[PDB]
């Protein structure tokens, strides 16, 4: 509002407390956009790591698990997305509180329990079972029984593994 | 009219003790909520009008 | 934890500080000799009087204003927060619900709902398991001629035999056909094992 | 330039703060740190990792611990305890033991119905204000109309998340 | 010579 | 009644005593019947 | 007399300016809270919904 101007603050204090309104509309706003990560994203305490055998029953996760050859620590498809101190006059940019590594770490506990555990480690302890015995209950919630996936797990996972490789492409073009 | 500060409303009488310098008072929103008497010393309390 | 109650006491002094605001902001002047419109009407004519007198209207309009769009940008949260709360207390009390996380942390069972000023409280009653231990598993099992798939449970080996075990809780029982079904041979299973069946 | 913001972790515990000057590389103008959000002076970085007690900005987190004496330290807060399941191909775990538990939550239902008058809040007595005020427009009618539906809404929110069923059982 | 003032010179504002 | 400007506050429609009474009933509800009580 | 206007008129776009953010703000929140929503219920559970 006001420049150097060394009489403009003291009208300004005439016109009421709109700054002091401001600022505290502004902080909420930032403490309501920390507590929206915060939510959105850190639902789990344990952290879960990936095992260092890739064999998931024959279901390839390589474009959607982190990537440690780089040195992001993020997913190849992760990567397509991101790449899909101002200082100016008053009006800066706050950084969040949670940094991008910390997100991607966050997603990759999420991938490493929804693979090892599947539901029971949203609901309490992570429960280890086979992806192969997984995806065996998780059909039975929808009514096909589970000999369907012991008999077209092959088939099954060639179209989940098509899938996978076509969305990173449809994100592309 | 007391002391000057002209107002409106009903004039009660409140258990307040005012110091023996302190005239008149007011609120957590900077309203005249008690004056003392003019001519009596004596703690009134002013109230809105209803 | 006297902290328990964070958006019950948030949404007080929001309230409180809002009307404070609004109530002191009629002591400042908006360009005028002061605040109080009889001192504008006595000591000055009304010719400058009527002038003087825009400048703390403007102000004070404005300032009712922006406390009515506050109350009114307030007042939506406040409905989409009581909305969430009667779908929860439709799903978790009046019923069993299963979706997750939404009746608590946990597998939801009961629900009970109390009063509380300006809020309802939940007292979710979850499921949590405990005290889990490392099994032997296979897909199914390998008959004479035939397979064998749990219908309501899992294969599980203790190290020596098998058995048939809930999902959420231990409970080993012998293989029998009251709690299997056939579905083609072994040439097609990954990971089948070769046990007897209990006819 | 930028804005202080000074750390205090409670009056009741102990009086010494630190602050944080956002937009600061520690050049113009106790420890002094320097992170991705400013120039924290007033506490060291410790290169352990706990919990994000005090959200100082861009992964820094403050907290007032033993640094040996209390004293305010700074850190990288952790996402949590890791966690090694071991993920097999015949391997699962199935509880043998249940706890229940019961947990709250906190939810809000409606507000204060407040309901200002016009021309009391615009004007005092002053029976000439009135006339002004009624030529500046019909904000009044417009105000007060927002106020009764806002009053409206706060009584059909405690309606519709409380008063659900008719019958009383006792 | 010189002295320290921890807390004292506070006086009562206007009779309020 | 501090309010000195006009703000007045309107009291909400059910009063404390009407809210604990629905709780009871829910509670009460939930206890006997369970979930038969709310369809 | 002109820096009351120039203040004035600062003011009110600072003020329309927090208005809108905070109703950009109150419809990322009830965007953050459905997507919050939708991952408790998709990732940590099978939802029939």
């Amino acid at each position: 509002i006001c420049g150097d101007s060394t009489e403009c603050s003291n009208l300004l204090l005439q016109y009421g407390s709109f700054c002091t309104q401001l600022k505290r509309a502004l902080t909420g706003i930032a403490v309501e956009q920390d507590k929206n990560t915060q939510e959105v994203f850190a639902q789990v305490k344990q952290i879960y790591k990936t095992p260092p055998i890739k064999y998931f029953g024959g279901f390839n996760f390589s474009q959607i698990l982190p990537d440690p050859s780089k040195p992001s620590k993020r997913s190849p498809i992760e990567d397509l997305l991101f790449n899909k101190a101002q200082k100016f006059n008053g009006l800066t940019v706050l950084p969040p509180l949670l940094t991008d590594e910390m997100i991607a770490q966050y997603t990759s506990a999420l991938l490493a329990g929804t693979i090892t555990s599947g539901w029971t480690f949203g609901a309490g302890p992570a429960l280890q079972i086979p992806f192969p015995m997984q995806m065996a209950y998780r059909f039975n919630g929808i009514g096909v029984t589970q000999n369907v996936l012991y008999e077209n797990q092959k088939l099954i996972a060639n179209q989940f593994n098509s899938a996978i490789g076509k969305i990173q492409d449809s994100l592309s073009s | 009219n007391f002391n000057g500060l002209t107002g409106t409303g009903v004039l009660t009488e409140s258990n307040k003790k005012f110091l023996p310098f302190q005239q008149f008072g007011r609120d957590i929103a900077d309203t005249t909520d008690a004056v003392r008497d003019p001519q009596t010393l004596e703690i009134l309390d002013i109230t809105p009008c209803s | 934890t006297p902290s328990a109650l964070g958006k019950l006491q948030d949404v007080v002094n929001h309230n409180a500080q809002a009307l404070n605001t609004l109530v002191k902001q009629l002591s400042s002047k908006f360009g005028a000799i002061s605040s109080v419109l009889n001192d504008i009407l006595s000591r000055l004519d009304p010719p400058e009087a009527e002038v003087q007198i825009d400048r703390l209207i403007t102000g004070r309009l404005q300032s009712l204003q922006t406390y009515v769009t506050q109350q009114l940008i307030r007042a939506a949260e406040i409905r989409a927060s009581a909305n969430l709360a009667a779908t929860k207390m439709s799903e978790c009390v009046l019923g069993q619900s299963k979706r997750v996380d939404f009746c608590g942390k946990g597998y939801h069972l009961m629900s009970f709902p109390q009063s509380a000023p300006h809020g309802v409280v939940f007292l979710h009653v979850t499921y949590v398991p405990a005290q889990e231990k490392n099994f032997t598993t296979a897909p199914a099992i390998c008959h004479d001629g035939k397979a064998h798939f749990p219908r309501e449970g899992v294969f599980v080996s203790n190290g020596t035999h098998w058995f048939v075990t809930q999902r959420n809780f231990y409970e080993p029982q012998i293989i029998t056909t009251d709690n299997t079904f056939v579905s083609g041979n072994c040439d097609v299973v990954i990971g089948i094992v070769n046990n007897t069946v209990y006819d | 330039f930028g804005g202080v913001s000074v750390i205090t972790p409670g009056t009741n515990t102990s009086n010494q703060v630190a602050v944080l000057y956002q937009g600061v590389n520690c050049t113009e103008v106790s420890n002094v740190f320097q992170t991705r959000a400013g120039c924290l002076i007033g506490a060291e970085y410790v290169n352990n990792s706990y919990e994000c007690d005090i959200p100082i900005g861009a992964g820094i987190c403050a907290s007032y611990q033993t640094q040996t004496s209390q004293s305010i330290i700074a850190y990288t807060m952790s996402l949590g305890a890791e966690n090694s399941v071991a993920y097999s191909n015949n391997s699962i775990a199935i509880p043998t033991n249940f706890t229940i538990s019961v947990t709250t939550e906190i939810l809000p239902v409606s507000m204060t119905k407040t309901s200002v008058d016009c021309t009391m809040y615009i004007c005092g007595d002053s029976t000439e204000c009135s006339n002004l005020l009624l030529q500046y427009g019909s904000f009044c009618t417009q105000l007060k109309r927002a106020l009764t539906g806002i009053a409206v809404e706060q009584d059909k929110n405690t309606q519709e998340v409380f008063a659900q069923v008719k019958q009383i059982y006792k | 010579s010189y002295t320290n003032s921890f807390t004292r010179g506070v006086y009562y504002p206007d009779k309020v």
